[PDB]
């Protein structure tokens, strides 16, 4: 009751700090509660550009990975390339002979993962047939041309004999063989190019085979051609053999691609490639990977935060904030 | 808080404390004063510091994966690709929501606990020489200079030498 | 005593508590709890929130192709299509490579909006009919398909073109006919060997007939194979054939939909619900359900457990 | 309980208390009485009420998906579809089981805490005027009518008024 | 206090907890490492080294693949009418008959493995106008030339190979699995020698489905003396449904159906020996104990198994914090 | 620990105590003694005894599944099989890590709480007859033979019998 504290007494108070401007977080007890400090755990901002200093980034510009492979004339700059990540632009196009690839997606996946377009030419013998067939739909500069990695075979004189060739794999790695079949526009065209009325391609190893018939009919003009080619691949394993038997319509390989078990891939984006630092890439550009989570894109490559729906998650980095007065 | 210290029997926090998270304020014949407690602060900070690293693996590389965007309708194979990705994303979103909620809950409770523990550590030292005023304050019932407050703060306070004085001021 | 008082602290309890599970305890009694799993359905599909189409005796495909007993389904659209287990085909015997994919694409689109197109078929007989596909007690055929045959003693090489000058994808359903003998082949189509090539700029499909007897279905030993082609804005459909063509009559409108198809046998009636399972509609009040893994709409998550009790009150400690 | 108030140093709960979750019973010179404590009760309810909403989001729409029931036998591609759905269900069934137990553990702990706090708040108010009898009761060592008990309840009890009577009766 | 000998009129009561000399470290939400009185390992990372034969019914494939055993390869004859919970395929297994391929091999293997039996009933087929039981020098059984015990090679009889047209109703109450095939000759001379026709064809049909395959004349890699191949297909006939087979050449007929059950069975690739012990979980590295909730041995498991995780160790405290003296 | 008993006001454990997790030691006229407290020990063990069984099942029986190792490069569908499996493993690996960290945290928390509960139980029985000295020890200010200790340990101690003796001893 005495206003002046005693000399024989003292007061001791215990307390904790508080800051002027707190910040709201969520707990198990509270929708919102104010803490002294907190951290953002979700990355929502990308750099707007793809950094090319950590991984080898290859800009495909006007070319799809597949076109670069086959040897589409306007993709000639991509010969023997290798990458960690290949960028396919939306504006990309094809400018050679019209084609399709049954299971296109798989072949793209395989090559993208391999991470290389190393190509060794092999000396196949095509006894008794015309080689290096070309088209006006596939201009190499001024000249009619064809896919650089493919060999369009036709009759010589008045015949097209039964082709039967072999190619053994005496190397320490898997060979990838890209080959195809041609589909003419009419029976008249079929017998004009191949003599036989029913073409036939058989490609085989010791324990596997693929057998294809050509398709005949009128189709829409693509760069002046109603004919088409279908693409096929074959993996020959070390110790195995490659065999090709055909009585017509064969679009022959020129050699093989080296297959690797790599860490590579392919990504679709229209975002510019630029010098900077980053170990994680998305279609929206490189992103920082300090934060455990990211809200930028479900498609990622490299050392990436996990993608989640939420644009923000706040983690308390301090105590409940109870301001003065 | 479950211990009822922070925003409990301690009314508010001290903005003018910048040298620690917990501490003391005191008044005696030599005046008033403020001092941080570093052991309490340190215990709290160590538990909070990069606390996620204890449950989340150091971000690792992921290379070639499945396609997640499609330009054509294909049907069965694409449905599955889409369903698998939608499933993965939803599960990780839940993990994230729950982890943050739990971690925050833990942060409140542990800092609240440190406050409480520091209080009870002080009470025990003082024995019968002091009473609890409420508000997290102690009324000490003996002459108690800065050097004495110091011995409380560093854990070397000897109640026995002040007891007779204290019991006399408390009960007469 | 008058110099003292007693102040006791406590908490409430109930006579009738309920058992829950914690990290510490297998079973512990609390004052009050709540069920987190929906394990009971309404026994019926509610058709108030989403547009629900009863397929009755028809599958989605049969309704699309235009099976006679499915003619009530022409120009329909849905949020959810219900295929009954007792559905049946009743037209020409057919098969479809990638049935599941086509069905899935159509269901998702959520509409059967069809638009006839003037295909000129020079030198062939149109609207071929069958005894397997009776409509009005007479021979007929799929309403959306045009079965072509020889005219006189001729079936000339058909070559038609049909451009997509619209701002959406056109879906074409066409097909090929497989006759049961070589006489049948040459009787209907003249040529010993048939061929159908259907193409756009970005794709091509060529199908050859397989001559031979298949098992007797509604009189017929022949068969028909269905195929589909999507024509994009700016693209162009082309059909080339020298026999065995089962021509389309037009196009279906494809659209990005939020629609699906579901198998069920339960009745459909008016009621309030925003979640649909094969066993009927279910309440979405709860976060989980044990009714069915097949759901559509705003649905609780399917889990293995049939019960999870969430405590909503303190530990219950009844009076002595 | 981790605080050991409920099912601890408080022997049992009261069935006769309907107006609250926590409260006070007393005997003084004016008989006995019972009162409910609202701040404690509200803190409990506020934390418990719709607590799942903090972790689990409001049920979202799902439309066309994948087939989950099969009439034919297909092998590889069907195997995958089955495995995908099975993995999904097993993970969610786990999420559900863990969530409920965590949430329940939390509800038990927080309700025990409120009781412990309510005891501590009272004790601090009484200072040296009362002793803990165990069982969650205080012996109050001074004449203490209903209006004096009221002051304790609403937290305006001034111990300096009774200190000398109390300390006399205690020693 | 002090007083060397304590007073009779006072007492001391201390409360405390136990401790062990050698503690063990665990991880919590609060601490990277903290010492406890005891902990248990929750990750199983040691196998038994062998497959236990006592809990589940294990079947060793020895040097036969499940598909060979089903087809009826001579060196697999011991496997006739066998059933299993788990079939074990060995890495050293081979085929010893006419060189073949099965498109979607993966799917047929999985259908049979999951069924869990090789129950095969013969059926009375009527092959009017052809020779039956075609043999090969690449498929030796006993001493004589032989063929797959479950398939029936058909060739020309006399001057002609007539159009085959055979039925077979399923009047039972279970799904029937028919295995059939088609032959690819190496040359044109061989085609007409064996089947007369320039072109073969096989159409297998039920009421609800059909399958047509065309052969493909051509040389494949010399395998056990043969450049020809066979391609294996299957058809499942439902109850009430009916099988039809049509061919004007190249048919490798069925002899009967396999019974199809919805089994709780499988097939696994492993090289470890099978031995006497009781265990309820099986991995390619052998059987493992199932007392721990998690395992790190193999992602491939069968039976009552712990869940596969990436971590090799996880300690669960089974005691309070250990504070030594 | 949040209660700050183990590795807090209790300095260290007792390796000497083999028949319990929590207990007493005492010194009086009749000598020195030690005894375990079975209630608080059992409560601790019951909560700790295979506590995983409460959220995760022993093992699940799984039969035919998908392939998980491949010899040929196939592409799209193989990609999907690998991805599906990888996702599963990553998700369960996260579940495992979180669960253990949570269970461990809960084990430490609960065992500290027991120590704290037993100390409070004893404090309350003793009333004004005893003082907390720190270290989890009480000074009992009256003659207290083994019989009297026993009464404390079985919760039947009657503070009223000793209050006068106790009070006289405390304030002299
Ligand atoms: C089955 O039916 C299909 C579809 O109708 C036929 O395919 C068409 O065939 C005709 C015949 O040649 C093609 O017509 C040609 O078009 C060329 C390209 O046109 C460009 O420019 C026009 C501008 O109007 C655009 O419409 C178009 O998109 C292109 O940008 C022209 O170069 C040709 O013109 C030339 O015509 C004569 C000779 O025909 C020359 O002497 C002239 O100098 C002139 O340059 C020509 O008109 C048409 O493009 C094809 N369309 C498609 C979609 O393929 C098949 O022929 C038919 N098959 C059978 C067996 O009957
Ligand atoms: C290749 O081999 C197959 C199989 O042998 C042949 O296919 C059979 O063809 C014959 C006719 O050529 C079919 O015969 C018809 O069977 C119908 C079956 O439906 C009945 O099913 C059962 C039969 O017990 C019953 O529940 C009930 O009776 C059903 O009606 C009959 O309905 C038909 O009967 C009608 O015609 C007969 C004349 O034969 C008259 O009595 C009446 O008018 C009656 O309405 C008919 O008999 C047989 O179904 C075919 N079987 C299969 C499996 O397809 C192919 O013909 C052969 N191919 C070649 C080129 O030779
Ligand atoms: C299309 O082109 C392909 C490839 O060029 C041809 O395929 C080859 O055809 C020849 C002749 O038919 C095959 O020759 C045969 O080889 C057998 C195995 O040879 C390998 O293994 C043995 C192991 O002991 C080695 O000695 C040898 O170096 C090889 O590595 C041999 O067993 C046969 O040779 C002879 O064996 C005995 C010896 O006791 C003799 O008595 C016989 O005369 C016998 O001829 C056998 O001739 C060759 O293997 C084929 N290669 C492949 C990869 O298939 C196609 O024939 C061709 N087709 C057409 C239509 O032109
Ligand atoms: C009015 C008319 O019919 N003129 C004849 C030419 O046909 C027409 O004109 C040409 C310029 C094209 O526009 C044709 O589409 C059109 O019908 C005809 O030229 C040849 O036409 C054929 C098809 O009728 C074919 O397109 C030829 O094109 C090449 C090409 O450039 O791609 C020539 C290549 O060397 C050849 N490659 C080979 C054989 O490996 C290809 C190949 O035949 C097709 O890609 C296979 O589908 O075609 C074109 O030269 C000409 C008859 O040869 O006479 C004109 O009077
Ligand atoms: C015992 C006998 O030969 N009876 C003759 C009838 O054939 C028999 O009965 C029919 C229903 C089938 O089961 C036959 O296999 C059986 O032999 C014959 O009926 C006609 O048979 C022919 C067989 O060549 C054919 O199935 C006819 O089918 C139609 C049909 O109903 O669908 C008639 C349609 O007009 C026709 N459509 C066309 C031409 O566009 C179709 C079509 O040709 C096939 O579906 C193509 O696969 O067939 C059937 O009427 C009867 C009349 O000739 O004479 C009996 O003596
Ligand atoms: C050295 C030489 O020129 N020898 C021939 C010999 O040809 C060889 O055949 C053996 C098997 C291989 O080494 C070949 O590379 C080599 O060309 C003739 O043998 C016949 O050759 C046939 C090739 O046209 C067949 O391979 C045939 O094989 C059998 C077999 O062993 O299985 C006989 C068997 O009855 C038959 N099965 C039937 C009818 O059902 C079967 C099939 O016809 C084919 O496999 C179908 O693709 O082949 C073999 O006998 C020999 C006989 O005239 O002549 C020597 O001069
Ligand atoms: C509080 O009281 C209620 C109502 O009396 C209790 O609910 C009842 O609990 C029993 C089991 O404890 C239920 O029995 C079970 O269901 C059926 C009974 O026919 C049977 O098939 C099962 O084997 C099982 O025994 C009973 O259905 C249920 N009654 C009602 C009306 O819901 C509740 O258990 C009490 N809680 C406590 C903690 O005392
Ligand atoms: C705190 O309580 C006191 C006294 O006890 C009261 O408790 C209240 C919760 C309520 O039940 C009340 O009826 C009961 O008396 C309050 O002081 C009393 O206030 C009333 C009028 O409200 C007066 O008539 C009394 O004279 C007075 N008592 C005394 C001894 O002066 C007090 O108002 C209350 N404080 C607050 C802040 O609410
Ligand atoms: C609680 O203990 C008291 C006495 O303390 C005993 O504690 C035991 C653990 C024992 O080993 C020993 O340390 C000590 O004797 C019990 O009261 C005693 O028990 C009987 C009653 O018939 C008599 O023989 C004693 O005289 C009596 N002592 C006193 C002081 O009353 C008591 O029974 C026990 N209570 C319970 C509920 O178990
Ligand atoms: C499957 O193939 C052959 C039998 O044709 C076995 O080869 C024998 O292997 C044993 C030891 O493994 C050795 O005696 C010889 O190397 C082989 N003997 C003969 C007569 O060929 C092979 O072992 C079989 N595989 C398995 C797993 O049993
Ligand atoms: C596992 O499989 C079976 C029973 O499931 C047993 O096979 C016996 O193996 C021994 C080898 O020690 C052979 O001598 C016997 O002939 C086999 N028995 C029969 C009935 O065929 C055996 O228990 C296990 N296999 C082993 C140990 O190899
Ligand atoms: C503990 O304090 C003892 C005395 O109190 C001191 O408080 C400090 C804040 C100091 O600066 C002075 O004001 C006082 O002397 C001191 O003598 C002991 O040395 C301290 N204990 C330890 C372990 O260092
Ligand atoms: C602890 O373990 C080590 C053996 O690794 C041993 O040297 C030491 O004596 C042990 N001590 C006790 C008390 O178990």
């Amino acid at each position: 009751q005495n206003p002046i504290s005693n000399n024989n007494t003292a007061t001791l108070c215990l307390g904790h700090h508080a800051v002027a401007n707190g910040t709201l977080v969520k707990t198990i007890s509270d929708d919102q509660i104010e803490v002294t400090n907190a951290t953002e755990l979700v990355q929502s901002i990308s750099m707007g550009k793809i950094c090319n200093n950590s991984y080898r980034i290859l800009d495909g510009r006007n070319c799809t990975l597949i076109d670069a492979m086959l040897g589409d004339p306007h993709c000639d700059v991509f010969q023997y390339e290798n990458w960690d990540l290949f960028i396919e632009r939306s504006s990309a196009f094809s400018n050679c002979y019209p084609y399709d690839i049954p299971d296109y997606a798989s072949l793209r996946s395989i090559v993208a993962s391999s991470g290389t377009l190393e190509f060794t030419a092999e000396g196949f013998t095509w006894t008794g047939v015309t080689q290096n067939g070309r088209s006006g739909a596939c201009k190499r500069g001024s000249a009619d041309s064809f896919f650089s990695r493919l060999n369009w075979l036709t009759k010589s004189g008045n015949s097209y004999p039964t082709l039967n060739v072999t190619m053994p794999n005496n190397k320490n790695f898997d060979k990838l063989y890209i080959w195809g079949i041609h589909h003419p526009s009419s029976n008249q065209e079929q017998t004009k190019l191949y003599i036989q009325e029913s073409g036939r391609v058989t490609v085989s190893t010791k324990r596997s085979q693929q057998t294809i018939i050509p398709n005949i009919g009128s189709r829409p003009w693509v760069r002046g051609q109603s004919g088409r080619i279908s693409i096929y691949w074959t993996i020959v394993k070390p110790g195995d053999i490659l065999m090709i038997n055909s009585n017509g319509n064969l679009v022959a390989p020129r050699g093989y691609f080296k297959l690797k078990t790599g860490k590579s891939s392919v990504m679709r984006s229209d975002v510019p490639i630029d010098i900077c630092v980053s170990e994680c890439i998305t279609p929206n550009g490189s992103i920082s990977n300090e934060k455990p989570f990211q809200n930028v894109n479900k498609v990622t490559y490299g050392k990436c935060p996990k993608y989640i729906r939420q644009n923000t998650l706040k983690l308390a980095t301090g105590m409940r904030n109870v301001p003065e007065k | 808080g479950i211990f009822g210290a922070i925003a409990g029997f301690i009314e508010n926090g001290w903005e003018g404390m910048v040298d620690g998270w917990y501490g003391f304020r005191y008044q005696n014949s030599e005046g008033t004063g403020q001092a941080a407690d570093l052991k309490s602060t340190q215990t709290a900070i160590d538990q909070i510091n990069e606390k996620l690293n204890r449950v989340i693996e150091r971000t690792n590389e992921k290379f070639h994966q499945i396609e997640k965007e499609f330009s054509e309708v294909e049907g069965r194979i694409q449905d599955l690709e889409k369903y698998v990705e939608d499933t993965k994303i939803d599960l990780w979103s839940y993990n994230a929501e729950l982890l943050v909620a739990l971690e925050n809950q833990h942060t409140i409770d542990l800092t609240d606990a440190e406050m409480n523990k520091l209080f009870e550590k002080t009470r025990r030292q003082l024995r019968e020489n002091a009473e609890d005023m409420g508000g997290g304050c102690f009324k000490i019932y003996h002459k108690c200079d800065n050097a004495c407050i110091g011995s409380i703060r560093n854990g070397t306070y000897d109640h026995y030498i002040y007891r007779d004085e204290a019991l006399n001021n408390r009960f007469q």
